[PDB]
């Protein structure tokens, strides 16, 4: 019993500040199994257009070699002491990290230090992900929800650099010199702008002075000062429809503006975002959802999925939906998606908004379990915030949101907003902007 | 398919919406009501 | 708390508030090292032409 | 049915369990092609009432507390074989440019240190890929077929543990016109290493592999629930992970030589999928 | 799910005009078919109005269109306007017929021979509106165009008897002309809702004769 | 241009009070605008008409 009191029996994650700048922070939990990463600000915003695709370039030359243990030797110990790597990168955030053993520790940090602050590049190596990048690229041209997604940010961010893909063009990836790899790695692999952070059962005194012998020597200064700054960017609304005919399932993502991070309307939009949620065409008491779209989609046989979703940039982001059907069904989909969009902005009851809190609630804290996804949630918390927030602040926050405020953000937010249309596939029935922007203000 | 570059509207944009690196939220009240603006003077019109 | 000066055809943008200055890439950079290099080899030639003792004339600028 | 089965690796591994066993293992979870709209509730009522008895049935609680967990199954739950060994193959022609090769001979049920010797020798012989867009310097079948075939492949070997029975082997996923060197290469390693060829630190390294994976199975709350279940319904009687990782480590190569020899000495059976025009069938290798 | 979709009246109207797929790039000659309907339809309310203010005999006729033009108020706005409308009508009336042969339309075949019947309708309505007023030009106009129907041997001569209600130009021929001023437009309505159902079945037409179906 | 903005956040929002607010800016223009319109209309002549002549009897 007594949620909140079993709230407060979550321990606090440690935050300290290597002599180099270096954010450190550790969670000390209750586990055998440890979780240490590095989180970058180096994403593809921070990018020319010389070098797009760099840092993906950068990210499959991460773990290929160095100037220390070159070659192989990294994924020798790795798979020596059973090391889990993982990595991934985003536009805004790139992330190493290890899943280990309590007692490999040093060993760990040793590698993860040896893979970022002494990474090394050649020309069999270049070469080489040269050709693999091509594959990927060739390869993933028909992964069909990331060609979404990457129509979605390129038509809704034009012409600043958030429009560049993660892999960036063909014709940039065909020709990178290693000098602008270079360039690339002293620019954005710098000292106090990155956070290694650890969750498990270890304490901080030990992370610190591991730190300390391995961290103490990478970075601090720039290139005769040339700061890589944030610009907060200007969302278009348009649409890009890709006519292409043979397929066999059309996608459409719809969305608008992103609120940004600090401000409480991200919470409550994720709420929002709880109501409306998501479905995928293979689930049971399909004619009894409590989610409308869901149910009014099932009983109508309307789509074969929707996510209806968040993301977030710094001061702005994509707010929006995405639904995957039939391309005799999109239209009457895309109107039941704005009948709920307006029935929430004019309309809001108080139990709706409850059952909102429970799945938030829900999701929030099965999101935050296992030892990674917790080390994850502090990594992009110190990143972005700043800080770890707790979740006791999480539940302040939640509890501080009544069906009043969420139509007022609702209201802000949607109610005749200019729309981002991504659409891909078979979408001649795909409609119109004109009525898609006539269907957001509603007179009725 | 990453090769999907937007051709640029800068002959078309409102000069508002001309910088590229301004954020449109403070953009947005002005350039909506004077469009519906336009459409309620013609409105008051038809109805005379 | 400003309405982040608009420019126009009289009123010139500042040194300060640019906001291109602060995004300095490497290209700002070399593009800094040889505007510099000019002006410096222009001065040497005009110093050198300027101090000679013996030159009764004016420098007879091909600018103007 | 149709959403599970896009991926392909559903297809084979389910063929290969209806060319594993003689008898009801063989059966799948899905439903088959042809039942689907032809079976009625009765065979539903019939079949909870008799496995759905309480003398069957393992409950497990996180976050509740004991007496209310005991209480509520006290009110309520109160209310109340033998698969043989087929041998074979099955091949499925179906041309997706993508040779998918199960190789398995049967090894043992779940809970000895005979499968403990197993585990480990599969770890020996290939798993997932530890390093993402890795390269597999331990992973001695993809070593051996790095060595021979220079082409875009994946070896990885397989256990499939019962309480009962228990398979072994590996899996293969290659282009068409290669399969038959890359089937014979590993083929040849895995003779080579059931001849004895096999070290004790890399008994230690697979020690320590498989001490990894059985500890970063149980993080989450999840995998903990899965392993608990799974033992107090499998055995009724829970045992820590930290006595489990003991009672592993302690077996030696002794028992995994002898194990891979068993595996050689093993009568094959198989299942390939995909555009099949060189495929080897058994006699081949 | 939608009662634009559900609701029968409305299924026809959102198949017809509102979602009726046009192609993109009409030019300023595809107006004229809304312009025609418009017409007809404020032809038919000013002819509303002029019917309750007229009392149609030879004795009375020009006296009573007369008392419209003056007592009656804005009835001179709606009598004037009547009149040009009709001009306006024809004027809308060859143009969307020079559109329709100009831009190679008339291939729709059964759309081209309900258009014909349309012509011929709208000639004779103007033609008895225009015999209405009992004036001088009214009268000769009328005698001359009777008799021009008089000109077929053997049957037309009494088919212009007939069509007379008399021996000359009587009362009788203003009240039978009176009766078809009014109820030929209602026929003209509804055989322009034919010409419309042809052509949302057959398909539009793009400026260029290309099959723009691609476009919509 | 943000006394148009602020015309937008005020008027403009919601229907009924757009509605309502063509409502009241049709009565009042209809009303001064007529008699602007026959202002302009006695201006053009000034001499011409029957009111004044009317009165000046
Ligand atoms: C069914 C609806 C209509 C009614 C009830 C109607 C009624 C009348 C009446 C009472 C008049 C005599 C008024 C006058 O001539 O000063 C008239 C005149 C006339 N009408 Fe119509 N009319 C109708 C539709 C039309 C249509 C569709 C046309 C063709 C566009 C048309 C063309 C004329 C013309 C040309 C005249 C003679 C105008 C004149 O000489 O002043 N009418 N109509
Ligand atoms: C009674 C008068 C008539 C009316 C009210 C009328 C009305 C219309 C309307 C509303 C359209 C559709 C316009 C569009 O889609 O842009 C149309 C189309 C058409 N009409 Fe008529 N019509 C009339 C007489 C005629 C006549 C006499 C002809 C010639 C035989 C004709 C031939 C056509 C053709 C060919 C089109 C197709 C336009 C295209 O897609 O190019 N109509 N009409």
């Amino acid at each position: 019993a007594t949620y909140a009191q079993a709230l407060q029996s979550v321990p606090e994650t440690q935050v300290s500040q290597l002599d180099n700048g270096l954010r450190v922070a550790s969670e000390q939990s209750s586990q055998p199994t440890c979780t240490v990463g590095v989180w970058i600000d180096a994403g593809s915003r921070y990018e020319t257009e010389k070098n797009n695709g760099a840092g993906y370039f950068v990210e499959h030359l991460a773990f290929k070699g160095t100037k220390n243990r070159p070659g192989n030797a990294l994924e020798k110990e790795v798979e020596s002491m059973g090391a889990h790597l993982n990595a991934y990168s985003t536009r805004e955030h790139t992330a190493y990290y290890i899943k280990a053993l309590s007692k490999d520790l040093p060993k760990a940090v040793e590698l993860l230090a040896d893979i970022v602050q002494n990474c090394s590049l050649e020309d069999s190596q270049i070469e080489k992900e040269r050709d693999v990048i091509l594959q990927e690229l060739q390869e993933n041209d028909t992964s069909m929800r990331d060609v979404v997604f990457n129509y979605l940010h390129a038509t809704a961010f034009q012409g600043t650099p958030l429009a560049q893909s993660v892999e960036g063009p063909s014709e940039n990836v065909r020709k990178l010199s290693r000098a602008d790899l270079t360039e690339y790695l002293s620019r954005h692999y710098k000292a106090p702008r990155m956070v290694l952070a650890a969750a498990g059962g270890l304490e901080h005194r030990q992370l610190l002075d591991l730190a300390q012998k391995h961290f103490s020597g990478l970075s601090g200064t720039y290139d005769e000062d040339a700061v890589p700054t944030l610009t907060p960017c200007r969302f278009t609304g348009s649409e890009i429809r890709h006519r292409e005919d043979g397929l066999p399932l059309a996608h459409v993502a719809i969305a608008v503006e992103g609120p940004g991070w600090a401000n409480p309307d991200n919470v409550a939009l994720q709420v929002a975002n709880a109501i409306i949620g998501h479905y995928d065409c293979t689930y049971g008491g399909g004619m009894h959802l409590s989610s409308p779209l869901a149910s009014v989609a099932v009983t109508n046989k309307l789509c074969q999925s929707f996510q209806t979703f968040n993301i977030c940039y710094a001061d702005t982001g994509l707010l929006g939906a995405h639904f995957v059907c039939d391309h005799m069904s999109i239209d009457d989909m895309m109107f039941v998606l704005q009948g709920q969009w307006m029935r929430l902005c004019t309309s809001a009851t108080e139990s709706e908004v409850v059952r909102g809190k429970n799945l938030l609630r829900n999701a929030l804290v099965s999101h935050l379990d296992g030892t990674t996804p917790v080390c994850e949630d502090i990594g992009r918390s110190l990143l972005t915030y700043g800080r770890r927030i707790p979740l006791a602040e999480w539940e302040s926050r939640i509890a501080e949101v009544d069906a009043r405020v969420v139509r007022e953000v609702c209201s802000k937010y949607f109610y005749d907003q200019c729309p981002a249309v991504a659409g891909f596939g078979p979408i001649e029935q795909l409609p119109d902007y004109n009525r898609i922007r006539s269907g957001m203000f509603w007179l009725r | 398919h990453t090769d999907i570059k937007v051709p640029d509207f800068s002959d078309y944009r409102r000069p508002e919406v001309l910088d590229s690196t301004k954020s449109s939220k403070e953009s947005s009240e002005a350039r909506k009501g004077f469009s519906y603006l336009i459409t309620a003077t013609t409105t008051v019109g038809v109805a005379y | 708390s400003f309405p982040k000066y608009e420019p126009s055809r009289l009123a010139s943008l500042p040194t300060t508030l640019d906001p291109a200055e602060y995004d300095i890439s490497s290209e700002t950079r070399k593009a800094q090292a040889e505007r510099l290099a000019i002006r410096s080899r222009l001065k040497r030639e005009y110093q050198l032409q300027y101090n000679d003792p013996s030159r009764r004339g004016v420098v007879e600028d091909p600018a103007l | 049915k149709a959403v599970a089965f896009q991926n392909p690796q559903a297809h084979v591994i389910e063929n290969l369990h209806a060319a594993a066993y003689r008898n009801a293992l063989a059966n799948s979870l899905y439903c088959p092609d042809y039942r689907i709209g032809k079976v009625t509730p009765d065979e539903l009522h019939d079949y909870v009432q008799n496995h759905f008895t309480s003398a069957r049935m393992a409950l497990i609680g996180l976050g509740v507390s004991h007496p209310v967990l005991k209480q509520v199954a006290e009110q309520f739950l109160n209310i109340r074989a033998k698969a043989k060994y087929r041998g074979g193959e099955i091949r499925e022609q179906n041309g997706d440019s993508l040779v998918h090769a199960a190789l398995v001979a049967e090894s043992a049920a779940i809970g000895s240190a005979e499968a403990n010797a197993f585990s480990v020798l599969q770890h020996v012989l290939g798993a997932g890929p530890h390093v993402k867009r890795g390269s597999n310097a331990t992973s001695s079948l993809y070593q051996a077929v790095a060595k021979g075939v220079h082409q875009p492949f994946d070896v990885s070997a397989f256990n499939a543990s019962y309480s009962d029975s228990g398979l072994f082997g590996f899996y293969t996923i290659s282009q068409a016109a290669s399969a038959g060197d890359v089937i014979k290469a590993a083929y040849n390693q895995v003779k080579t290493i059931a001849q004895g060829n096999l070290s004790n630190p890399d008994v230690q390294a697979a020690k320590n592999k498989l001490k990894a994976g059985y500890l970063m199975s149980v993080e989450s709350s999840e995998g903990f629930l899965d392993e608990v279940g799974c033992q107090a319904l499998a055995a009724g009687s829970y045992t820590p992970p930290s006595t489990v990782l003991q009672q592993i480590d302690a077996v030696a190569d002794a028992d995994v030589i002898n194990a891979a020899k068993k595996f050689v000495s093993g009568r094959k059976s198989m299942a390939a999928s995909g555009n099949l025009g060189h495929t080897p069938f058994i006699d081949e290798l | 799910i939608n009662i634009r979709k559900t609701h029968p009246l409305m299924k026809i109207v959102n198949n017809a005009f509102i979602d009726l797929p046009a192609p993109s790039n009409i030019s300023s000659w595809w107006n004229f078919g809304s312009l025609l309907g418009i017409c007809l339809i404020l032809q038919i309310l000013t002819g509303l109005f002029l019917a309750m203010h007229y009392t149609p005999d030879t004795t009375t006729a020009f006296s009573s269109v007369t008392h419209i033009c003056r007592d009656v108020n804005y009835g001179w706005i709606i009598r004037y306007m009547h009149a040009n409308g009709a001009s306006m009508f024809f004027i809308c009336l060859f143009m969307h017929v020079g559109r329709g042969l100009y831009y190679g339309s008339y291939t729709f075949l059964e759309t081209w021979n309900i258009g014909v019947i349309l012509l011929f309708a709208t000639m004779a309505t103007a033609f008895m509106g225009y015999v209405l007023p009992w004036g001088q030009m009214s009268f000769w106009g009328a005698t001359v165009i009777t008799n021009l129907l008089s000109a077929i041997p053997y049957i037309g001569t009494n088919l212009v008897e007939w069509i007379w209600g008399g021996f000359s130009v009587d009362k009788a021929t203003l009240t039978r002309f009176f009766a078809f001023h009014f109820i030929f437009p209602f026929i003209i309505a509804a055989l322009a809702m034919v010409h419309l159902l042809f052509l949302h079945e057959t398909g539009s037409n793009n400026p260029t004769g290309i099959p723009s179906d691609t476009d919509k | 241009p943000t006394l148009t903005a602020r015309l937008y956040s005020l008027l403009f929002r919601r229907t009924s009070t757009f509605a309502l607010t063509i409502v009241v800016g049709a009565l009042f223009f209809e009303r001064a605008f007529d008699q602007g319109a026959d202002a302009i209309y006695e201006h053009i002549n000034e001499g011409k008409l029957w009111k004044h002549i009317k009165h000046k009897y």
